[PDB]
């Protein structure tokens, strides 16, 4: 597991601000013809505005940080998305952002110390409530 | 250009090709054939085995065999003469040219990913492969990495969990039911209907039968009835040579056998049950996802209604408050073989396949550390 694609250099830095908390949300994507990951978004969302993000017509991955109270704790804790619609996405679309997905992953974690709390899979973020991500986080 | 070759290797049917494509060019039978018995054989050829095709059309010559049972490997002579035959016949390719991606089953043992990797390397000289789990290449191709796949081929029907790309091997159930079963069920019935279908020649005409006008309903009884007092659902049928035929419950009484295993016999659970069994096996968590993604791969799960019956029964097996879907992609009879295409065919994949070199140093596995 699996397929590595170079982050970009822009991409990384959003990242990087992430895990310093000067960002709250970054957006990638890739691009299927290079091979490569590339920066989609960073514009500052909280969580009543996360749907919207959510593109309904092609796949993406998110890093959100996910502001909320836990039993006496005000948690800042970045939650990793990746969203897909459906058949809108062509089978090498689906292929590749499933298959690179843990190589992403693998990086943010050793290099950024990013502390990802919980990873979903969605298909359009209608379904990105504020009680389904306290669920997701805190299960029972 | 040097091209990847991409091999997916079930129990029926050869699928074969190359990376990048978006079919796979060759599927031919997984059958090889060795003469009846043992002095000379007539017409035998100037040959000791066919393959595919040509195994079917000399079987009254041949003793006929699948190397590959239920998935695994079982027969490793007969296997390599597959491999040939994809390599020199099918595809028309010299093997040592080619970085191979092959795929495997579900609990397959580790010892046969070894020697199937060893072969490759030892009888192939292939300068590269690489081994992909059928189920996994399906789920990914879907768009998600966690999720329940049904794939349901020629000789076995597996369920198999799988979260973030790891199949979750105590959670698989494997059933030893599928489409060679239901071509030779609607054979029966379609018999007993008052038609006649023994015979090797007959099979044929009866998969495409099945291939063609079978479906499953979404209420069996109430379709059972729908049948007997109406001949509202009867699809006529073009025998080859002229005759027609009319088919009628047969239609979906056959894969009905799916859901309903003591139709041919056999004590078992359904595909709803084993999928529901397979679910119930792993964390109390994870089911929630599971649920809310049954992927369906395989040419047994192509008949029509399938994905709604599914959603029916399990539904009926699950908390009433369960958020459940199946996914029956347009594209899932080859689904395991497009994925490696895909995967094969980038750039980024040069540095993921295993070289001579470093099965040289050594050695055939290698495979459990660098592909997954
Ligand atoms: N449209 C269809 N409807 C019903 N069955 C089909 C259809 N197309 C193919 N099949 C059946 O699917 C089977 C072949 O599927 P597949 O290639 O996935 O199996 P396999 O990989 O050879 O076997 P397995 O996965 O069990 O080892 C055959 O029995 C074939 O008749
Ligand atoms: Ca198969």
């Amino acid at each position: 597991q699996g397929v590595a694609f170079p982050i970009s250099r822009d991409a990384f830095q959003a990242l990087e601000k992430l895990s310093k908390k000067q960002l709250n949300y970054v957006q990638l994507e890739i691009d299927i013809k290079n091979e490569t990951i590339i920066l989609a978004n960073t514009e500052n969302t909280e969580l009543r505005d996360l749907p919207k993000r959510i593109p309904k017509d092609s796949a993406r991955y998110h890093f959100f940080l996910y502001k909320h109270s836990h039993e006496g704790d005000y948690l800042e804790s970045v939650v990793f998305i990746y969203s897909m619609p459906g058949y809108t996405c062509s089978i090498r679309e689906r292929m590749l952002y499933s298959s690179c997905k843990s190589p992403l992953l693998e990086i943010v974690e050793r290099q950024l110390q990013m502390d990802v709390i919980r990873k979903i899979e969605i298909d359009n973020g209608d379904e990105l409530t504020a009680d389904f991500l306290y669920d997701e986080v805190h299960p029972k | 250009e040097t091209t990847a070759l991409v091999c997916d290797n079930g129990s029926g049917l050869v699928k074969a090709g190359f990376a990048g494509d978006d079919a796979p060019r060759a599927v031919f039978p997984s059958i090889v054939g060795r003469p009846r018995h043992q002095g000379v054989m007539v017409g035998m050829g100037q040959k000791d085995s066919y393959v595919g095709d040509e195994a079917q059309s000399k079987r009254g010559i041949l003793t006929l065999k699948y190397p590959i049972e239920h998935g695994i490997i079982t027969n490793w002579d007969d296997m390599e003469k597959i491999w040939h035959h994809t390599f020199y016949n099918e595809l028309r390719v010299a093997p040592e040219e080619h970085p191979t991606l092959l795929t495997e089953a579900p609990l397959n043992p580790k010892a046969n990913r070894e020697k199937m990797t060893q072969i490759m390397f030892e009888t192939f000289n292939v300068p590269a492969m690489y081994v992909a789990i059928q189920a996994v290449l399906s789920l990914y191709a879907s768009g998600r990495t966690t999720g329940i796949v049904l794939d349901s081929g020629d000789g076995v029907t597996h369920n198999v969990p799988i979260y973030e790309g790891y199949a979750l091997p105590h959670a698989i159930m494997r059933l030893d039911l599928a489409g060679r079963d239901l071509t030779d069920y609607l054979m029966k019935i379609l018999t007993e209907r008052g038609y006649s279908f023994v015979t090797t020649a007959e099979r044929e005409i009866v998969r495409d039968i099945k291939e063609k006008l079978c479906y499953v309903a979404l209420d069996f009884e109430n379709e059972m009835a729908t049948a007997a007092s109406s001949s509202s659902l009867e699809k006529s049928y073009e025998l080859p040579d002229g005759q027609v035929i009319t088919i009628g419950n047969e239609r979906f009484r056959c894969p009905e056998t799916l859901f309903q295993p003591s139709f041919i016999g056999m004590e078992s659970a359904g595909i709803h049950e084993t999928t529901y069994n397979s679910i119930m096996k792993c964390d109390i968590d994870i089911r929630k996802d599971l649920y809310a993604n049954n992927v369906m791969s395989g040419g047994t799960t192509m008949y029509p209604g399938i994905a709604d019956r599914m959603q029916k029964e399990i539904t009926a097996l699950a908390p009433s408050t369960m958020k459940i879907k199946i996914i029956a992609p347009p594209e899932r009879k080859y689904s395991v073989w497009i994925g490696g295409s895909i995967l094969a065919s980038l750039s980024t994949f040069q540095q993921m396949w295993i070289t001579k070199q470093e099965y040289d140093e050594a050695g055939p596995s290698i495979v459990h550390r660098k592909c997954f």
